[PDB]
């Protein structure tokens, strides 16, 4: 589909990631992603943390959001570090992050904040090697709003890698996202995307 | 508002005036008499190591160019074309031999000079001095162990005198462990707080982080996990504060190698930072080499805060009175395994981070404490900083500076403060040699 | 699914609503869910606002939008009215907003408002008991722009009954709304979410 | 600008100048001249009934705790930490026996006092002088039959003082009726213009409400109905306008006792307040005892608004000259039935509320004319309140105040300004007293 | 359904547009209209606006956005050109905006930008004459990130008209947008929607 | 600061302060000595032909009302309530014999005049001077072929003598080609950028084409395509800059009538400007005619511009000193048939609209130009407009005005702000002309 030589904007990775959805389209597998994220971001949402971790996140996944550091489109000398994790969390780290939100003395959550997430253009497909592997892609907008006043909204597209755990359930194994705005403009990036 | 007058700070920095966290008049003057005064961080020879290395940094509110030199030096200048003042460069780092201007095609060096011109001859002729455009240069730019500072003034003191009585405290880390590297990119995001609330929050503020930290300190496991919710006090000597006659200062928490970090990395970094102790032992002496192993939170005046061990590092860049960009870096030492310092790397951003669960922790607090700053019956109100007065030391036979031997304390908010007073009622470099002429003496005052 | 001992952070009325979504999902429910919610924000965005009552509002409804007070996360012995209602709204209440929105003296409806209504996160489940009730929860980012730059986001989410009408039309006969922004900065909440 | 010299308000409150508005050096000169000096409302007694029991509120840009003591009384203070000034409270209400900062774990008392300090002994030893740390308090906090006021400036007049001559219009509603209760929490949003836009219209605009509710008025089938779109006109005598030395001043329509609430409550409303009515001739007298049931759109100078019968209750909090937090509370009277009471309360928030049909109309209105205030051509035109000017008494033998014996006038107006006109070019309360020698006099000159 | 008499702040062609997916709803139709606006805002966000025109837009094509001047509600005299067209390009029109994004002098490109969609309330419904044309109606939310603080949002409701082209493939010969904000607060309107 | 004596703008125009781009108290002064004082475009006669039609434009920050008057003249008036300032009018344009306040239904004539007050005798007798309550009416009001400018300040020379020299250059088109129309309605598009911005780009500035619009004339075909990324060189005279006594300028490239348009409009163009041309040498001239069918980027001063045959009509409305709203319109000839004038008009706003590819490449110049502005040290630098100096004329036996024999310089720079400086230190209309008296000496000093 993508020639990236022609489509000079487009990063191989990018090109790869389209391909993917681009052969089969399995209407049924589309359906699920959509009921899988939908469920994720109504525990999200409820901050039902646990929940979330139980049923939503595999044991050995991958919870990754970069922020890449602004260079030239042209630059093909310089090679350090072109990103930073801003999450790159193992299943025992989010689990830290979760206690933390849900210790009784962590302040900044009394008053009781207000998420409300809008989940759009699930794609999925299965991956070609790993059959039990679900490729799922899709939007967020997510709605902070605390403390009276204070509203953030972040926005970013999800790379997920689905998987069958234990009891069948699919659960998530690995998230990517590149995080558009190189400098958060919302206080912090505190929040699951 | 009257600068050379106004007392902000008082004597022995004992307590501040709540509007300078608020004040956008005084905002303006403290670009004048703190950022374009003193010297501020700009990178590291790691983000910048091959000749036409560059990165953007913020000085105040300015953006300069940071570039390595063909001859290995750096020099910085103003991100402006010299021309009709359009932003230079738009990306954050790269390699180039030069800028070349998007508006007009004007052409600079890395090294500032206008080089070219578009038909310079058939437009100018010879009458453009291009001698005369170059990029306008940051006067001074110094490095301290690889960290790489700029100031625009050319009468501040060079970097090392700047730094004074703190230098000691850094140098087992930033000198003596074999180096460090910053590890970029860096996080930036933006908060509604004044850059001085996260300044002196690094600065000298071990005595929030039972509190503030709580949530996190019980989370991560880490070793400081005894203090959450002020359940446990650090034992006696626990650590202490020090300051010092420019501003900067620190915090030691004895032996927390591993620092901030959650119980994922604890064993690792304690067992690095121990096996480095002890060749430094005989190098540095067991004191120094202790230090190198402790917790340091320090502010190098004004905007540059650090938690060496636990290796964040910070850069609070000033936008207005209740508006920062925060910078953050990992700081690593050189000789650590790739994969730690990849981990430690992580582990920064994940605890200190854009979204780090610890700086999470800060916000509203730095966040409130600067707004109310603008709230009318708070403006004349007096933040207090007398934690520890009268038991802090000058000229110490073994910890350098005005030193607070106690781990919590505000001695390095009187120091910080003190620096600031001096500055902001300063028109110059020499005015604030003459009111600093006391410096320690005030800071000790009824020791 | 959600223990709220565990899950500190959940509210009670929270995990009910999320349990009526996770045992039975009919994918042809959603759709149709998806339909009427779909249909109803295009009526409401082209301010079709009489076809709006007349084809999705039940004459039982209650539309409900409120504004909870900000309180401890541990607070126990403070109980006061915890919220109060921007809306509160029977049908003929609706009406007389909806005539209110239509009178040619309505000097703020000229010029002409835009309304676009982004819908997401639909769910729907038949209730347990009243086998004629369906239950349905999605969110809305609601944009108006008007008189050049005023621009006003709203984000919601709406937990929804909907009941076959006459006509065998399936009607809003109860929306909920938990407002998520305490003070609203949109000059006012005069749209409906 | 020289608020001593500057006529920002003409004689006997005729014109203001358009700034006033949209002027930020004026609105931060208000800070002090008219919030820092005046009466503010906070809550209400129904609201923090029990000990322990606290709100936030705004006065002026400031925030505070307003507690309820053990014993009964209700004090006010800044919710601002003692120590390093963070945001003390981050509620909007609850019951507590104290408040502790989030930061470094100071604990306060209800009472403002400094209870607590984390490792006191160890850090501060016996240095710390708590009783001189408590939160900064509102110097007074008085009462209107359960309606708390607070006020910054120790010098003020008793809040029933300060009332003057509108006091005597709300006795019967307030006192009369057997008391009212603040139906909250209240909604709250901002809307684009000054203070004084909203504070002006509800102290005295009855001209615009048969025009800018058109819309509302013919939709709600309410009780003034018949002045759609200025349809019709209020009858010979359907009402008066009042004001006062301090500012405060109110409309009356009178019978309007189920006032902008839609057909839906008509009935029961006028029912009711005609019962009450018909026991209060006894009491108080026909006149009073019909005051009661008549609708009164009321400024409490200077941010304080409500509409009895209607039962709306307004604080429009000053963010800056174009910005303005808007409370909405519903106002009952504590005898009513739990039911119409709750009614009552929705159909308030229905109509005036953050989605109130009726406010929404207004919108424009205020936030443009506060907006043009700050446009060039605009900044030194005339706002006119001329209206019925030279038929005002004074002194009346059955009204009392200054009085426009006509419902639709801007009798109203030229008090609020007058007062306005005097803080504003007045350093303290004695000035103000001085500067209001002949208020009355001004106010009817031409009559 | 709508009558423009009675539901006065209705446009005839508001009310046109909606009779035509409230009659037939075609249930595979709209999931083939999801399919291709996902596709579509997939190969958008990446850049990849090459393979855009290649795959997603027909040779045909009419992409027009309109801003409309704010004039009263009850105007009826005034008669002078009602909006000025943001957009209204052919298929070759498209493509001189498409080398544009890709010359390597575009000097605004550099950094890359960051684009996130967010595409919902998909309606598709066969043209009534035309069996062979598609009416696809959808929300965008287009979220653009560059140079590190700034982040321009753009909110709209897409008209349009798809049609199978060369090799049986869907493509945009239609795209119709009435801008919903009058003054741009967006530094430009330099996006595809 | 003192704008009688601060050296805004060097001697000869030769460099401005970076600050003047980013100074809010300038700005601020700028609304008095800039856009009080002169002349700014309202709108077209094309736009209300007929009587009753109106439009509302900006003028600096204020919001007029422009009306066709029953004789056939314009009058123009604050859209400000004369009773509490409520912005009268809420849309861009319409048709109407008056307008009415929707706050309290006060009714203006399309002459401004107070033709109705709700209630009149009954509230105000006969108290209300009507005559006296008119809106602010804008003083002048005239027009250039059918352009129509407005000027608050009454003092101000007629519009004809304002456009001094640039007049000339501008009759070819505006009045010889049988006249002009605006096609509306205009795009609208905010900025983070000062109205300087973009005027001096649009005065002077054709240097920056080949570069900043490399991407754009590459991908576009246009005439101008061959200086894409600075390839080529405009040929030897391949046209001019001109500049005048009161600040309006213009570039002059030869010859390329069909301007920025895409290859698709070129032909047409061409031959339509060719044959106009022909038949205009007769009349005119053929110095003259040329002139018609060449590219004029031209401002009038100081914020409206326009490009001649590409057709782009623009208004710079300033907001704040890094913030304006542009306005783009779309010029045709009248007696093109309506096809190609409907498809000048797309591709003026394809190219230079709210998405014009081309307008979108100047973006970030104006921005971070006008951004850096304010950033400390950038507010005391030099922004240099020195290009050409020494070798402009004035005088010329052929063209008029001060001119730079040469398509790229900064002529039009310099003339742009010696008129700038000469307000922004005058306080009113004569001290301008004192300031004014050596104005074409001073820009060709060296010559
Ligand atoms: S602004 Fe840089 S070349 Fe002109
Ligand atoms: S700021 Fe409150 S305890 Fe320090
Ligand atoms: S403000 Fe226009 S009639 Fe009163
Ligand atoms: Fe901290
Ligand atoms: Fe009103
Ligand atoms: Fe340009």
């Amino acid at each position: 589909m993508i020639n990236i030589q022609e489509d000079k904007l487009v990063s191989a990775h990018d090109a790869e990631e389209i391909l993917r959805f681009f052969n089969c389209h399995d209407s049924a597998l589309q359906q699920e992603a959509t009921t899988l994220l939908t469920q994720e971001a109504h525990l999200l949402d409820i901050q039902a943390y646990r929940a979330w971790l139980e049923h939503c996140v595999g044991s050995e996944v991958q919870y990754q959001v970069i922020s890449r550091e602004l260079r030239a489109a042209s630059e093909r000398r310089y090679k350090l570090n072109e990103a930073m994790n801003v999450y790159n969390e193992n299943f025992q780290q989010l689990k830290v992050r979760v206690e933390h939100q849900l210790d009784p003395q962590n302040w900044g959550n009394s008053p009781k904040l207000r998420f409300t997430r809008f989940i759009t253009n699930v794609q999925a497909a299965m991956d070609v090697n790993d059959k039990e592997l679900l490729h799922i892609r899709s939007n967020v907008i997510l709605h902070r709003a605390r403390r009276g006043n204070q509203v953030d909204v972040f926005y970013a597209a999800r790379e997920d890698k689905w998987k069958r755990g234990e009891g069948g359930v699919r659960k998530l194994v690995q998230r990517f996202v590149d995080y558009p705005e190189r400098i958060l403009q919302t206080h912090n990036l505190m929040v699951f995307l | 508002m009257n600068y050379n007058n106004k007392i902000l700070v008082s004597e022995s920095g004992l307590s501040q005036k709540h509007l300078i966290h608020g004040d956008e008049e005084l905002f303006q003057h403290e670009l004048k008499t703190i950022f374009a005064r003193n010297w501020l961080f700009l990178t590291h020879d790691s983000l910048i190591p091959a000749p036409g290395d560059y990165v953007t940094a913020k000085m105040g509110i300015d953006e300069v160019i940071v570039s390595r030199q063909n001859d290995g030096s750096i020099r910085a200048f103003l991100n402006v074309c010299r021309h009709r003042g359009k932003t230079l460069v738009s990306v954050e780092a790269g390699n180039a031999k030069g800028f070349v201007c998007s508006y007009h095609g004007w052409g600079f060096g890395s090294n500032g000079e206008l080089q070219s011109v578009p038909f310079e001859k058939d437009l100018y002729g010879e009458s453009l001095n291009k001698k005369c455009l170059g990029l306008k240069e940051v006067a001074r730019v110094e490095s301290f162990h690889g960290f790489i500072y700029g100031c625009f003034d050319q009468e501040a003191p060079p970097l090392m005198d700047y730094l004074g009585d703190a230098a000691w405290y850094l140098e087992p880390m930033f000198k003596h462990s074999g180096g460090l590297e910053l590890v970029g990119p860096p996080g930036k995001v933006v908060i509604k707080a004044n850059w001085k609330a996260p300044a002196e929050n690094f600065v000298g503020d071990a005595y929030h982080v039972g509190w503030t930290h709580a949530s996190s300190l019980r989370s991560g496991e880490s070793i400081f996990s005894s203090l959450a919710g002020n359940a446990a006090l650090p034992p006696e000597g626990a650590g202490l504060q020090m300051t010092s006659k420019y501003g900067s200062g620190m915090g030691v928490l004895w032996d927390g190698y591993s620092g901030v970090h959650s119980a994922d990395l604890v064993p690792e970094l304690m067992a690095f930072g121990g096996a480095k102790q002890e060749r430094l032992n005989k190098e540095i002496g067991d004191v120094r080499a202790r230090i190198y192993r402790s917790h340091l939170n320090c502010t190098v005046f004004p905007n540059n805060s650090m938690l060496t061990c636990s290796g964040v590092f910070k850069v609070w860049n000033p936008i207005d009175a209740n508006t920062t960009e925060v910078w953050t870096y990992a700081i690593v030492e050189k000789d650590m395994p790739e994969d730690l310092k990849r981990r430690l790397a992580d582990s920064v951003q994940r605890t200190f981070g854009p979204a780090g669960f610890w700086e999470s922790d800060d916000n509203d607090n730095m966040e409130t404490a600067s707004q109310n700053g603008k709230k009318y019956q708070s403006r004349d109100s007096d933040l207090l900083s007398n934690l520890g007065f009268g038991e802090d030391v000058y000229g110490d036979a073994v910890y350098p500076g005005v030193v607070g031997k106690s781990a919590i304390g505000e001695t390095s908010y009187r120091g910080f403060y003190r620096a600031y007073q001096a500055h902001v009622s300063s028109s110059n470099w020499a005015e604030f040699e003459h009111a600093s002429s006391t410096w320690h003496t005030e800071l000790t005052k009824t020791t």
